[PDB]
């Protein structure tokens, strides 16, 4: 029903509800749901369990429609959550953060570094993205010693003496220059929005100043793992948005509906099967071949292998009429000769069967199997290892289906 | 007395040696409340000329810029990093000597 799509909207990121990642998201709401279980009272109930509450209060808007054309006219700890969403706290007591984390952060000359709650899985999701926003500043307006990134997971001196080392890919705001570098951007100073990003298609790092996408500053990043950054001096605070709580300012929606939309323009633009050929002794064998599956559209030997199963299906299902009335107009469009006689056997064979008294649904379950086999073993994009990954971009069941 | 048409006069010690200064000023701009603009303050001609020996006059076109307390401060170092304004530029150490040689500069920072 629509009150766990709004439970689900109101817990969870929106871009990250995109994303083939959203199963596990759907996963985890289903098994912990009886805690949870027009929008206005749902907000309320999620606020009475604390989602809209802190201290700095988190509003939320909602219009007034009746009015208008009037006057014209940690649950998150409990859930299970896998994703970065607070900082981790020093063991060693050099900085001070808030009760939720995020909120502040100031360090307690040396720098002081810290990590997020968690690592990012490679083979899991597509695109990743966080902002931090520049609260005060210990000389100029536009310059602050802060260090913000993403650093790899298999030195900590090394980055609390200089600021960053050779595992961290960041963006430095003292003087505008990535870590291990060039001319890419400009110092930010106090009331700057910095957003960093990741992008698991092409795999490289991403940052942004103010809603402008800044270009990429790290590429070919695959099948690595990493955790969200930071690096600060002690004198300046930062506030940082993992997305759960209040909502970003970059339009992350529109990059990831831009490559998606790209690796949907990539993807889209005999007749019977029968048994596996390439079972013997009871073990799958590699043919020395290009492709297994040669059908195309071009060729019409897709049309007639989808009218086979078509037929197979309703025949299956006891709609015998309506295969009939496909077998006529497929009579009337006209190796389709073939397909007309192997689909009149067929119901001549239905009808012999009822006197004397599937493989689409395969192909769905199938599709989506292999989507999501291909997405977790972290397969290559074309031949080389620097090549787009597009089965990263599919959502089989909201995007296809339905 | 930072109108356009205006004259200054007096000395200058180098070394052990006293010249004659001269300063006409040409355009004088000073900002307000907001001012993120590099135009120059003040522009004017600093002439030279010897007083001691008979050192020929050396006449120059100078610009200038204000200290107010909100961009442009005392120390080089709240000075944004430009190609224009990195001639003003020296160190804090200096800067910081060189304003507390002056007596305003304390009966501004003790009130």
């Amino acid at each position: 029903d629509d009150v766990d799509r709004e439970f689900i909207n109101c817990l969870f990121p929106s871009y990250l509800l995109q994303q083939p990642v959203a199963y596990d998201l759907w996963i985890l709401y289903l098994q912990h749901r009886k805690l949870f279980h027009t929008r206005k009272e749902i907000w309320s109930k999620l606020m009475n369990l604390g989602v809209l509450g802190t201290i700095q209060v988190y509003k939320y808007f909602y219009p007034d429609v009746n009015d208008f054309t009037l006057r014209f006219g940690d649950i998150y700890k409990i859930l299970g959550y896998f994703l970065p969403s607070r900082w981790q706290a020093q063991p060693n007591n050099s900085l001070q953060l808030s009760q939720d984390g995020i909120t502040h952060l100031q360090p307690n000359v040396d720098f002081a570094v810290t990590w997020a709650n968690k690592s990012l899985p490679d083979n899991k999701l597509t695109i990743f993205y966080y902002e931090i926003k520049v609260l005060s500043v210990t000389e100029s307006a536009e310059n602050s010693n802060i260090v913000i990134g993403y650093k790899l997971v298999e030195s900590i001196n090394k980055c609390q003496k200089y600021g960053f080392d050779l595992n961290v890919f960041g963006y430095c705001g003292f003087d505008g220059l990535i870590t291990n570098s060039k001319e890419y951007a400009k110092p930010f100073g106090r009331d700057d929005v910095i957003g960093c990003g990741i992008n698991f298609i092409d795999g490289s790092i991403f940052f942004t100043k103010n809603g402008i996408h800044l270009g990429n500053a790290f590429t070919d990043l695959n099948d690595l793992e990493f955790v969200p950054y930071v690096a600060l001096r002690p004198g300046n605070s930062i506030k940082t948005n993992f997305g759960l709580n209040e909502d970003f300012v970059f339009d992350i929606i529109g990059y990831q509906d831009k490559w998606k939309s790209l690796a949907y323009e990539h993807i889209c633009r005999k007749f019977l099967l029968g048994e596996d050929n390439r079972f013997i002794d009871g073990k799958l064998v590699r043919p020395d071949v290009n492709n297994i599956n040669n059908l195309s559209v071009d060729d019409g030997s897709l049309p007639n292998t989808l009218n086979v199963m078509i037929n197979d299906y309703l025949i299956h299902e006891g709609l015998v009429d309506v295969a009939k009335g496909f077998l006529k107009d497929l009579q009337k469009d006209a190796e389709s000769k073939d397909v007309i006689r192997h689909n009149e056997r067929q119901i001549m064979k239905e009808e012999r069967m009822v006197k004397i008294r599937c493989a689409l649904e395969n192909v769905i379950s199938n599709t989506r199997a292999m989507l999501s086999t291909l997405l977790e073993y972290n397969a290559f994009g074309s031949t080389n290892s620097s090549d787009p990954r597009y089965y990263k971009a599919i959502n089989f069941d909201e995007d296809v289906l339905n | 007395y930072l109108r356009p048409r205006m004259q200054f006069t007096g000395y200058q010690i180098s070394g052990y040696k006293r010249y004659q200064v001269t300063v006409n000023l040409k355009t004088v701009d000073l900002p307000k409340k907001d001012c993120t603009s590099l135009s120059p303050h003040l522009s004017g001609f600093l002439s030279i000329r010897g007083l001691t020996n008979q050192h020929p006059e050396i006449s120059t076109y100078f610009e200038a810029y204000a200290v107010n307390h909100k961009e442009l401060g005392f120390l080089s170092s709240s000075w944004k990093d430009e190609p224009v304004l990195n001639e003003f530029k020296a160190t804090d150490q200096t800067d910081l000597e060189h304003w507390i040689n002056f007596p305003s500069f304390r009966q501004l920072f003790l009130m």
